[PDB]
């Protein structure tokens, strides 16, 4: 039994999308789907249900008549449509099922995927060296995530800290990296095809 | 209508094999659709106990919990050194299902003395024309902390996971403001 | 009215 | 731990069931036990008893402008809760003693034995033409005070609370279901052969019926269409005997068989209840009030033959029809079981 979706990426707000999220294993009929998204720093909320045997649908208030849910038994898959998207609505979305009969939880969960919405582009990273013992380097204004960055192209790891990027009111997001170096830095933006190397001395 | 979800306590640290409860409680009376969830960071929720007194196949025993009028308790035997993630209190016998807020789990340790550490913009930030200023606090213990920036508002706070190493934590606080704010003071 | 469950006490 | 109860209007008299739900193991059925509590300053002259009935009820309740149920009573059976009655049978039961140490003397347990020969509750889906709820066997508990057992009922006195009664699947598979049917011609030799097969006798409501249907055309004429169908049989027996059947499921494949070949394939039939919310005469699984539930539930006779035509009988069936050309259709059967499995 494994439980399988697709979908995701950044879609600009107002618009709409369409997810997907096959099933393998069981049966939709002696089941039912539950869709869930989790927002960042955020639980887990739940958005939708669909129930195939009984044909009855239900939806969150907060997205009334604005998503819609749909299956076909043929494939076994689920499938939801979300309209005038906002930028509140971003999270990651999950796919379950639940035994119809009878009702006891969510035994099988999907792995999930995000959903994003915004209007920022691809922005290229912007490395600032920082040196005054530690030294660190500084990357800001790049968009979208991931960054790898590593320390002389990953020479030693000891001592290096890299906190999560943050997303400031600029709309941009950064990050940063340090190194403890009390005697006496290549980053890669693979979404933006951007790689960066930078050499910071007292 | 919608029913109230509180949970208690929002989140502690306890030692290996430790007693540790938690407790829900719900502003409605419910019978017995009470259902226990945990994930783990970065990875899909998974369910321990359901209705509130059956434990789950695959399940290890020391997990337990027990009902009381509107009030809910999770027992847990011993602290496996690998339980220390959040945990969701869910009901599902009223449309629509309502969510727990979250109860993290961490190791404690000792006070751990933090490394202080200022960073001026560097030559190309001076250029940029955006002053940014870091200051850097590493292998401290606990999370909570005050620092104050006095040369103030206007700053964004980042702290990393529980380092697995030594058990502590790092904090990196950056203060931007612009070239002329900057040499003013 | 309804029906409802109650303590059972012991 | 926790306890079923309800209460009189009036809120002085109050009983209490440990259970909803009886299941039987096709030799013993769990007894129904309980506890009546009241304080005798109340009646003070009077006697308390509980009646067990089961009827065949029609319509609904809440003083609906038509006329009610035909009300036949199947089975009635009645204990003297109050004045106290000797130990059996035979003697308390563990949870009426629990109950008993909660409450203490105002507690005043009583025993009940359902009989073998008694029919499963259903309830057949009322029709949208109609008025209020549809026919269909219930059971029913009341418990009443009166001086004597003829007196009239009173809303303030009288009690009454809903009951079910279930079976469940057994561990042992039986023997595989298959058929097979050959036709001929009126004068050639030449034959049409055909044969259907399930995996299994015992399915699972949602879970899809894999048939697996050959055909030998070694024949002239040509099949036009193939339909292969689901057949719901209910029993109805109160005076006379009666059988109302009515399609379930229904699927059709453009599929043409041509003549002198073998044809074989597997297809896909899954019964459900959300195409037919309109199909009157459908039987259902007995519902508390009025809440949705599946299809109704096969039922299983008892190694006993007996007679056990006291309600309503069901059963379902397979049918796969073959559209031969010029005439010659020929339809072959195969029964089956579907009903809920043994939960935990």
């Amino acid at each position: 039994v494994q439980l399988v979706e697709s979908g995701g990426g950044l879609v600009q707000p107002g618009g709409s999308l369409r997810l997907s999220c096959a099933a393998s294993g069981f049966n939709v009929y002696s089941s039912s789907i539950h869709w869930v998204r989790q927002a960042p720093g955020k639980g887990l909320e739940w958005v939708a249900s669909i129930s195939s045997y009984y044909g009855y649908t239900y939806y969150a208030d907060s997205v009334k008549g604005r998503f819609t849910i749909s299956a076909d038994t043929s494939k076994n898959t689920a499938y939801l449509q979300m309209n005038s998207l906002r930028a509140e609505d971003t999270a990651v979305y999950y796919c379950a099922r639940s035994r119809q009969f009878w009702y006891s939880g969510l035994d099988y969960w999907g792995q999930g995927t995000l959903v994003t919405v915004s209007s920022a582009s691809t922005k290229g990273p912007s490395v600032f060296p920082l040196a005054p013992a530690a030294l660190g380097c500084l990357v800001k204004d790049y968009f979208p995530e991931p960054v790898t960055v590593s320390w002389n192209s990953g020479a030693l790891t000891s001592g290096v800290h890299t906190f999560p990027a943050v997303l400031q009111s600029s709309g941009l997001y950064s990050l940063s990296s340090v190194v403890t170096v009390p005697s006496s830095c290549n980053v890669n933006h693979k979404p933006s095809n951007t790689k960066v190397d930078k050499k910071v001395e007292p | 209508s919608d029913i109230q979800m509180t949970q208690s306590p929002s989140s502690l640290s306890a030692s290996v094999g430790d007693r540790v409860t938690i407790t829900c409680r719900a502003s409605q009376s419910v019978s017995s659709a009470v259902a226990w969830y945990q994930q783990k960071p970065g990875k899909a929720p998974k369910l321990l106990i359901y209705s509130a007194s059956s434990l789950y196949s695959g399940v290890p025993s020391r997990f337990s919990g027990s009902r009381s009028g509107t009030d809910f308790t999770l027992t847990i035997s011993s602290l496996q050194p690998e339980d220390f993630a959040t945990y969701y209190c869910q009901q599902y016998k009223y449309v629509p299902v309502t969510f727990g807020q979250g109860t993290k789990v961490e190791i404690k340790r000792t006070v751990a003395a933090p490394s202080v550490f200022i960073f001026p913009p560097s030559d190309s930030q001076l250029k940029s024309g955006t002053a940014s200023v870091v200051c850097l606090l590493n292998n401290f213990y606990p999370r909570e902390a005050k620092v104050q920036w006095k040369v103030s508002g206007n700053s964004q706070e980042s702290v990393t996971e529980q380092d697995s190493k030594d058990s502590t934590y790092s904090l990196s606080s950056t203060l931007t403001l612009s070239k002329a704010d900057y040499e003013k003071h | 009215s309804f029906t409802r469950s109650t303590v059972d006490t012991m | 731990t926790r306890v079923f109860k309800k209460s009189s209007p009036n809120g002085k008299l109050t009983v209490y069931l440990g259970k909803r739900d009886f299941v039987d193991h096709l030799d013993k059925v769990d007894p129904v036990d309980g506890v009546v509590l009241v304080d005798p300053d109340y009646l003070k002259d009077r006697k308390v008893f509980v009646t067990l009935t089961v009827a065949f009820r029609y319509g609904r309740e809440d003083c609906d402008v038509l006329g009610l149920s035909f009300r036949k009573d199947l089975f009635i059976a009645n204990y003297q809760a109050f004045p106290p009655t000797p130990n059996p049978p035979r003697p308390p039961t563990r949870l009426q003693e629990r109950l008993l140490r909660k409450l203490g003397q105002h507690a005043h347990p009583f025993f009940f034995t359902i009989p073998q020969n008694l029919p499963s509750s259903v309830t057949l889906q009322p029709g949208p033409e109609d008025t209020g709820k549809a026919l269909g066997v219930d059971f029913e508990i009341r418990a009443f005070v009166a001086k004597s057992l003829e007196e009239k009922s009173h809303k303030r006195n009288s009690v009454r609370l809903v009951i079910r009664k279930v079976q469940f699947a057994p561990e042992k598979p039986g023997p595989q279901p298959s058929a097979e049917t050959t036709r001929h011609f009126l004068m050639s030799d030449r034959s049409l052969h055909l044969e259907a097969s399930l995996d299994k006798e015992l399915y699972y409501h949602g879970e899809p019926l894999n048939v697996n249907v050959h055909v030998t055309n070694n024949s002239t004429k040509t099949v036009k269409k193939i339909k292969v169908s689901v057949r719901q049989y209910a029993d109805i027996v109160l005076f006379s005997t009666a059988q109302y059947k009515v399609p379930v499921a229904q699927v059709e494949q453009d599929d043409q068989v041509s003549p002198s070949s073998t044809f074989s394939k597997v297809y896909t039939i899954t019964p459900f209840l959300a195409n037919n919310r309109e199909k009157r005469g459908l039987a259902l699984d007995g519902k508390l009030k009025h809440e949705d539930t599946n299809l109704a539930s096969s039922t299983i006779v008892k190694e006993g033959a007996n007679k056990e035509v006291l309600g309503i009988l069901v059963s379902y069936r397979v049918k796969v029809k073959l559209v031969v050309s010029r005439g010659g259709d020929v339809s072959v059967e195969l029964p089956f079981v579907l009903m809920h499995p043994k939960p935990h």
